[PDB]
């Protein structure tokens, strides 16, 4: 049928893998990372911490077809440095990043248990 | 035919407000005062009730 | 099998190969009785 | 090439709003939090109906659509249930559903309203949200209606009725200190609500080397979730879908060799 499950936009598939590594051949130190059943919430957040590293040259996401679910993702560093390690290094700083604010919100939340004023 | 439970812009609950809203109106309370009293604010939710149509009080009338 | 009036609403049998007429009330409209085994539907 | 160091500061609390702001964070963490309030957030709702007898005026599958929209109060015991898809017992069981009933008959001649006061289930953790009453049908005499219904759990993306929030509202720069948006003619722009500029301005002056902070904040709710557990729900969220590609990533460069 044309109509499509709900569930299709984010239920992997058995053979299906989440991520996929390919290296770029034009230009040296380049990777193509290929996230699947993902969308913007999860591309736009990766892609504003890669830049705020020093030894990245190039990020960019783009979402092929809003209709499929699948994102893309190209990352270039200089030559001392890693596509795959400034990858795995951006997303260890947003988790300090998200139990940080969590701390800090649960505590002002008890911070009227009673109330302040 | 009868109110939505959800307001189809925000999803703010506006079901079960229907009733009230004939009462308010009842006691004179003018409409713009009614739908302030009922809370309702932004013009989207505001829609739903100025602009609702009754019709199952009129299905009502033929004998099952 | 079972056949609802058109007016009264009383249920009345009517056997296969036979006139179509109410009882009690003599009408000549009749509705079918609501299946008996179930069906699911989705919220969705 | 590391984190920052937010700072949350709330201002308003009450059982159906909360108001705060967020400091000293990027644009685009600031609004992944927004998509998250909405879409996936995990709350009970129902998703299996099946009708015994219905001689009401309204079709069946009117009736089975006005049910699933009713919010349930899933404050605590969302945790404690699996995905009906993952659980290893058969169709439904108590470990993933909860079941309700219904049953109403009209006999007086006067007309009935057939409210959410009726939805009988058996975990006393989850009911409708009443501790007025929403309506789902009117009643002659003579008719009447019954059913047998369960509700599963899932978030938003599956389906608009697994959402917890009415509006959000967020907005950042109450004055165009940056310019990110031009008005043609600044002063017909109602000043906005957050603004400190004086009454005889129209916007702040530009400069050029500035970057978006301090977010604004407002999560309603529809009755399920607290306003303040939608907040912890959602950051606890995220961050379980982020160390979960991580797993999968290391997973590939490892099995690279
Ligand atoms: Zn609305
Ligand atoms: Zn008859
Ligand atoms: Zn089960």
């Amino acid at each position: 049928m044309n109509a499509p499950p709900a569930f299709e936009s984010f239920l992997l598939f058995e053979g299906e893998k989440k991520i996929t590594i390919n290296k770029d051949t034009k230009v040296p130190n380049a990777c193509l990372f290929t996230i699947n059943k993902e969308d913007h919430t999860l591309g736009n957040i990766i892609k504003s911490q890669l830049l705020k590293d020093p030894q990245v040259l190039f990020a960019g996401y783009k979402v092929p077809h809003p209709l499929e679910h699948k994102i893309i993702i190209r990352v270039q560093t200089t030559p001392d440095y890693s596509p795959q390690e400034a990858f795995t290094n951006a997303i260890t700083d947003l988790i300090s990043e998200l139990s940080l604010l969590e701390e800090r919100f649960r505590v002002a939340i008890k911070d009227k248990q009673e109330g302040i004023e | 035919m009868i109110i939505p439970v959800r307001c189809f812009t925000c999803g703010k609950i506006v079901g079960n407000k229907w009733e009230a809203y004939l009462g308010l109106l009842q006691a004179e309370y003018t409409e713009g005062d009614a739908l302030d009293a009922l809370g309702l604010k932004r013009y989207c939710c505001r829609r739903m009730l100025l602009a609702h149509v009754d019709l199952i009080e009129k299905l009502l009338n033929y004998a099952p | 099998m079972i056949y609802i009036c058109g007016e009264c609403h009383t249920e009345n049998e009517i056997k296969s190969r036979d006139p179509i007429r109410c009882r009690e009330c003599g009408y000549r409209i009749m509705y079918k009785k609501r299946t008996k085994r179930l069906v699911v539907f989705d919220a969705r | 090439p590391y984190a920052n160091q937010p700072t949350v500061r709330i201002t308003e609390l009450t059982d159906e709003n909360v108001k705060f702001i967020i400091e000293n964070t990027d644009l685009a963490v600031a609004n992944s939090i927004r998509r998250v309030f909405i879409a996936e957030v995990p709350i009970i709702a129902i998703d299996w109906v099946q009708i015994d007898a219905n001689s009401s005026v309204l079709h069946d599958e009117f009736i089975a659509h006005r049910l699933g929209l009713i919010p349930l109060t899933s404050d605590d015991i969302v945790d404690k249930l699996q995905y009906s898809r993952d659980c290893t017992c058969e169709e439904f069981c108590p470990e993933c559903s909860v079941e309700f009933t219904l049953d109403v008959r009209c006999n007086e001649d006067q007309t009935r309203h057939v409210t959410s006061r009726d939805l009988i289930s058996n975990s006393p953790r989850v009911i409708p949200v009443t501790s007025d009453d929403i309506l789902i049908v009117k009643l002659r005499k003579g008719q009447e209606l019954r059913l047998r219904a369960y509700a599963k759990k899932g978030f938003g993306k599956e389906h608009a009725k697994w959402n917890p929030t009415a509006g959000v509202a967020f907005e950042y720069d109450p004055d165009n200190a940056l310019r990110h948006t031009v008005y043609p003619k600044p002063e017909e722009w109602p000043k906005s609500e957050y603004s400190e500029l004086d009454e005889d301005e129209s916007q702040a002056p530009y400069d050029p080397n500035g970057k978006p902070e301090r977010f604004y904040y407002n999560v309603e709710s529809c009755g399920s979730l607290r306003p303040e557990t939608i907040v912890l729900s959602a950051l606890s969220g995220l961050k379980k879908k982020l160390s979960d590609l991580q797993t999968q990533l290391s997973h590939e460069i490892q099995s690279d060799v």
